[PDB]
C-alpha cells in the first residue's frame, strides 16, 4: 500500500538543533500508556520544546509527521540531538497484540524510510555514527549524556518482540 | 523524549 502520513500537527516553529549532516533516525516509544496518537500530536503541538521534540508518531494505524525532518531535535537528551534526522515516537496504548503489530509494522517501516531519505544505513544500534539508534542506545552511548530513557525495548517486549527480532526487522525488512 |  502507499505510505501516507498525516502533517496536520507539523510543528513549523520547533528549533534548529545542530547542522547536516545528521547522521541518525531515533526509534523511540512515548512511555505513555493512554495517549493515543492525536493526543500525542496535539500535545506535542503545544508542549515547551525543552521537554523534547520529535518528527513523527506511529499510532491507530497512522502516520503522523509532527516535527520537521533535518533539523536535529530534543529528543534524546545529549550529544546525538545534533544527529537527529527524524524521531520516530510509537504509541504505547494498544489493548492487543493485533492492534500492537499493525503500528509495528508501520514503525519498522518508516524507521526504514527515513533512513533512506537521509541517506543512512538501515542498521540498528551498530557502533557507527550512522544508522537508526534506539533511545536506549543514544542515552548509553551519546556525549554529554543527560537522559534516562530507554525506549522502546521495554514496551516491544510487552507485546512479544526481542531485541534481535527488532532488529533483524529494521535490516532485513518485514516477512510474513 | 528527553534538551537535556
Amino acid at each position: 500500500a502507499s505510505m501516507e502520513i498525516n502533517v496536520s500537527k507539523l510543528r513549523t516553529d520547533l528549533p534548529q538543533v545542530g547542522v547536516q549532516p545528521y547522521r541518525q533516525v531515533h526509534a523511540h516509544s512515548t512511555g505513555n500508556p493512554h495517549s493515543t496518537v492525536q493526543n500525542e500530536a496535539d500535545y506535542h503541538w503545544r508542549k515547551d520544546p525543552e521537554l523534547g521534540f520529535f518528527s513523527h508518531i506511529v499510532g491507530n494505524g497512522a502516520i503522523m509527521q509532527v516535527g520537521p525532518v533535518d533539523n536535529g531535535a530534543w529528543d534524546v537528551g545529549g550529544g546525538w540531538n545534533a544527529e537527529t534526522y527524524a524521531a520516530v515516537e510509537l504509541i504505547e496504548s494498544h489493548s492487543t497484540k493485533e492492534e500492537f503489530m499493525t503500528d509495528y509494522r508501520l514503525y519498522i517501516e518508516l524507521l526504514r524510510n527515513l533512513a533512506d531519505e537521509a541517506g543512512l544505513p538501515k542498521t540498528l544500534d551498530t557502533g557507527s555514527l550512522a544508522g537508526i539508534k534506539t533511545a536506549e542506545y543514544a542515552t548509553n552511548n551519546q556525549p554529554n549524556n543527560h537522559s534516562d530513557h530507554v525506549d522502546p525495548y521495554p514496551y516491544l517486549a510487552k507485546w512479544g518482540i526481542s531485541r534481535e527480532q527488532f532488529k533483524h526487522d529494521i535490516e532485513n525488512g518485514l516477512t510474513i | 523524549a528527553x534538551k537535556x
